[PDB]
């Protein structure tokens, strides 16, 4: 149920230990990393439209 | 009872009429004008006011001059043209407060309720706020001294209402607004530590000599408390606040990110427009 | 093969039993447990077929339940099958791979520190094939942070939610780099 | 209500505004299905219009 | 002529120098300026106003609108609202005094 | 290897570089010392066998360095005949070899012989993030706001002309 | 200049004059089980494979017989 992801924890054979955390900010790294890949498009397609005007 | 006032800058400007109507005779003392304004409300707004004729004496202080006709009259035709607005207090234009002001301010706090008291300056060179609104309080005291009359600052803020905006905006032209980003947040990240600087410098000399050569209770007890509190920042050593740097660190890399990535979009429409555009006009140029 | 309420036996190319035998494959390898208990444990159609063959009811069941001393003991028919097949051939080394390094992160997730003992007995193998094996799997795999052997048990820090997830994004911010490095090489020529 | 502070009202003697939020009173009475009262400077509420 | 044009062009040299700290003087006041306006026509826009209601756009950026009362008045519309606004059956909103759109409300 | 570009000239040129440059990671001494001159033809007949020869004996260095991304303690039976190289002496002792360059993380220790390590490959995550990605934030900066500049000046050579 | 990539393609006819078409249909035996395959794949699966082309290629097959055995 930790693989199910319906709590916390994580767990221990040689020491037996529980360790419970958790990640609150999770909409920096998405709206970040999208908008990188979002602006992917916008410079390749720029070097699409100058490498059509160049060469 | 009361935890701020609300001054207008109509009062200020007749502080300049203050110093207007003088007429040059070599006196230019701390000319009190009659505050109005609204005690209704828990808070104080000052409206207006007007001034009645004061003199004190060269070496007595305790000679002191008003009339109670005056201020019966031009309250009596002011409340006539406007009466939502009624008797607070007063203010002295001095920058230095009397051993008479506690009986100058008592005939006001007779006939007029508890009256506040405005110290402001006569000529504005104070980088800091020129108004101190000063509670007409008897408080009791700790170390048995007899209750007296006792002037403790209430927090002050300058607001305009409507029309007084425009008409002072229309008369700078030369002020800019709140304008968020580059200017008036870096101007304020300029002058900022002069203006504790100034503060701090301006109080802690002059209260240094008031350490070594004071007596006369300097309200005393006030830096047991003043002393504790500047011992409340005894030198951080960070150690839990690394990983709030490493918080403020990683938000500014989130402003790195939007700053490149957006930065490099505005430079598709330059560095497209830079060949398409010249290099047609010139090819139809000939 | 999300389709296959629909697909039938298409003699015309493939059988319909052989699409299910086919399509387990993909969907017994390249999917998790949120897709396989979203797909296909949810799914009946999985339900219906699943008489057929009591194999894979094993391969879908004790890999779900996590059961490596049944499921390497029943792979070997996953090896032998996974030869000698048509279209099938000649990934037989990559599914292999690819699902050893599935299964090892699937228990590797849930777990932070690991005996060697509870780990022999669960995959009932001997001690020095899962020393080269997680050995392979640091650098060659390329599953988690690094293992030690001081105490002799597996031990993985993995802090790969917190800096990492804000550091996934560098190598598109070098890429970014470069590509606006190529932005400059547009520049005046 | 459009916005939570600023919406639409509609007079007695047909034309339509929109008006703002006085400092004193809260979103309670604010809700729609209040009739209410508004003044001609700077179009405020000091109060509500109860129904009968 | 030959040797004195280098010092006859020494105060093109100049000149031309001149006009650095000038370009520089009117590139930072210039914008200053700019959002000095900019801010200036924005608080013109205020939110009490009267909402009208959109009849027909004759030609670009000026129109007529529909009034409450039913009278129909002819406005030069504000050039920051782009062509989306110029939908004829609309819920139009103009200054109660300036009489100019700043925002359509969705119905 | 060649990864991400795909053209049949690179493709053969690595064509007898493949079964040498694959021999790199598994590191056997004996063997691929003879599979190098074996069929080398073109690339040690490309002169002088300068890198080649530094290669093979960087063979057990890159091998060892591969023993220090595996665990931490050194056997004198399984990794030492593991790695050819079969006596006390010679394994702390090229294993220091690899100590004294500094690109490892080991702790040498003898308690009752045996050859520790901590081999902490832990990254800055959560371990001195500030003054770590500091200098990334400085240069990247710098390198971004450069390109800034270089967004700014060429359409500056644009309205140069009107 | 890219003048100077026509001695270093001198080299390269003299690199495909060495064996002509015999690596490319050879190396094709492999590129066809190869082709539209993700070549990125191609060089893990040519990792492990390469690595285990010498010994113990399948062997899983061997494990069952490591089991009594360890």
């Amino acid at each position: 149920m930790i693989l199910d992801k319906k709590f916390h924890g994580i767990l221990d054979q040689g020491e037996g230990v529980l360790i419970i955390f958790d990640e609150p900010p999770v909409d920096k790294t998405y709206e970040a990393a999208l908008e990188t890949i979002q602006n992917m498009s916008k410079v390749v397609d720029s070097l699409y439209n100058k490498a059509k005007k160049l060469t | 009872a009361v935890q701020k006032v609300v001054v207008h800058p109509l009062v200020l400007l007749s502080v300049v009429d203050h110093f207007n109507r003088i007429g040059k005779v070599g006196n230019q003392k701390r000319v009190v004008g009659v505050l109005l304004g609204s005690w209704q409300k828990k808070v104080l707004d000052v409206s207006n006011s007007f001034a009645v004729p004061f003199d004190e004496d060269d070496k007595d202080d305790s000679v002191w001059f008003l009339d109670h006709d005056y201020l019966e009259n031009m309250y009596g035709m002011f409340k006539k043209v406007n009466a939502r607005e009624r008797i607070v207090g007063w203010y002295h234009t001095g920058p230095k407060l009397h051993k008479n002001d506690i009986a100058i301010n008592e005939l006001m706090k007779r006939y007029c309720p508890n009256s506040v008291l405005v110290i402001i300056d006569v000529k504005p060179k104070d980088l800091g706020l020129p108004t101190e609104a000063y509670i007409s309080v008897e408080e009791v005291h700790d170390d048995g001294t007899p209750t007296s009359k006792t002037f403790e600052h209430v927090t002050s803020e300058i607001g305009a209402e409507e029309a007084e905006e425009v008409g002072v905006e229309h008369l700078l032209r030369d002020i800019k607004d709140t304008t968020v980003g580059t200017l008036s947040q870096r101007i304020t990240n300029q002058v900022h530590g002069l203006k504790g600087l100034n503060s701090k410098l301006l109080d802690i000399r002059s209260y240094l000599e008031k350490v070594a050569t004071g007596k006369l209770p300097i309200n005393h007890q006030i830096i047991y408390q003043l002393q504790d509190v500047f011992n409340l920042l005894p030198d951080v050593s960070l150690q839990e606040f690394v990983k709030a740097f490493y918080l403020k660190t990683n938000d500014q890399m989130v402003v790195v990110y939007l700053a490149s990535l957006i930065r490099s979009v505005v430079a598709l429409h330059n560095l497209i427009n830079n060949k398409i555009a010249n290099r047609d006009a010139e090819k139809k140029e000939g | 093969f999300l389709d296959t309420v629909s697909t039938f036996t298409s003699y015309e190319l493939m059988d319909y039993k052989t699409f299910v035998t086919y399509t387990v494959y993909v969907s017994m390898i390249a999917l998790e447990r949120p897709d396989l208990r979203e797909k296909v444990i949810k799914g009946a159609e999985i339900l219906e077929v699943l008489h057929s063959l009591p194999a894979v009811r094993q391969y879908l069941f004790s890999l779900y339940e996590c059961r490596y001393s049944v499921f390497f003991q029943s792979l070997a028919v996953v090896e032998q099958e996974m030869k000698k097949d048509w279209l099938f051939a000649p990934h037989y080394r990559y599914y292999v791979r690819e699902m050893r390094i599935h299964a090892y992160s699937q228990l590797l997730e849930s777990y932070r520190s690991l005996t060697l003992g509870y780990m022999a007995e669960a995959f009932g193998v001997g001690v020095e094939f899962i020393d080269q094996e997680l050995s392979r799997f640091i650098a060659a795999g390329r599953l988690h942070c690094k293992i030690d052997k001081v105490n002799e048990i597996v031990e993985t820090n993995r802090p790969d939610s917190k800096n990492w997830q804000y550091q996934e994004t560098i190598k598109k911010g070098d890429l970014l780099l470069n590509r606006v490095q190529k932005l400059s090489r547009v520049i005046n020529m | 209500q459009l916005t939570e502070e600023k919406f639409i009202v509609k007079a007695t003697n047909g034309p339509r505004y929109v008006v703002g939020c006085r400092r004193q009173l809260d979103k309670s009475k604010l809700k729609p299905g209040t009739r209410v009262a508004l003044d001609m400077t700077t179009l405020t509420i000091m109060r509500y219009l109860p129904r009968e | 002529d030959l040797y004195s044009r280098y010092k006859k062009l020494q105060q093109e040299l100049e000149f031309l120098e001149v006009q650095e700290e000038y370009i520089k003087d009117e590139q930072k006041n210039l914008k200053k300026e700019f959002l000095h306006a900019q801010e200036e026509v924005k608080r013109i826009q205020s939110i009490p106003l009267v909402i009208g209601q959109f009849l027909e756009a004759v030609d670009q950026n000026t129109a007529i609108v529909g009034s409450t009362t039913g009278s129909n008045y002819y406005v030069r519309i504000l050039s920051t609202i782009d062509r989306e606004l110029l939908k004829p059956n609309a819920s139009v909103a103009l200054h109660k005094h300036s009489n100019a759109l700043v925002d359509v409300l969705p119905p | 290897d060649r990864l991400q570009f795909r053209q049949p000239s690179l493709k053969r040129s690595l064509m007898p570089y493949f079964l040498l440059t694959q021999a790199v990671r598994t590191g056997n001494l004996a063997k691929f010392n003879q599979v190098l001159d074996q069929f080398g033809e073109k690339f040690q007949a490309d002169g002088t066998y300068t890198l080649i020869i530094r290669l093979r004996h960087n063979v057990i260095k890159t091998g060892v360095r591969m023993i220090s991304l595996s665990y931490s303690r050194i056997s004198l039976a399984d990794i030492a005949q593991k790695l050819q190289l079969d006596s006390p002496e010679d394994a702390e002792f090229i294993v220091a070899k690899a100590i004294r360059d500094g690109v490892i993380e080991a702790s040498i220790n003898h308690e009752k012989g045996y050859v520790q390590s901590k081999e902490m490959i832990d990254i800055y995550s959560t371990r001195e993030p500030q003054l770590a990605f500091h200098q990334r934030i400085s240069f990247c900066l710098d390198i971004h706001n450069m390109s800034v500049k270089a967004m700014r000046f060429p359409p500056k050579s644009y309205n140069k002309d009107l | 200049m890219s003048e100077k990539k026509q001695p270093v393609d001198l080299g390269l006819l003299e690199e495909d004059d060495e064996f002509e078409e015999f690596p490319a249909e050879d190396w094709a035996g492999l590129d066809e089980d190869e082709d539209a395959h993700v070549w990125e794949d191609n060089w893990d699966d040519d990792n492990v494979e390469d690595d285990f082309s010498n010994q113990l290629r399948a062997e899983l097959e061997k494990h069952g017989y490591k089991m009594e055995t360890s």
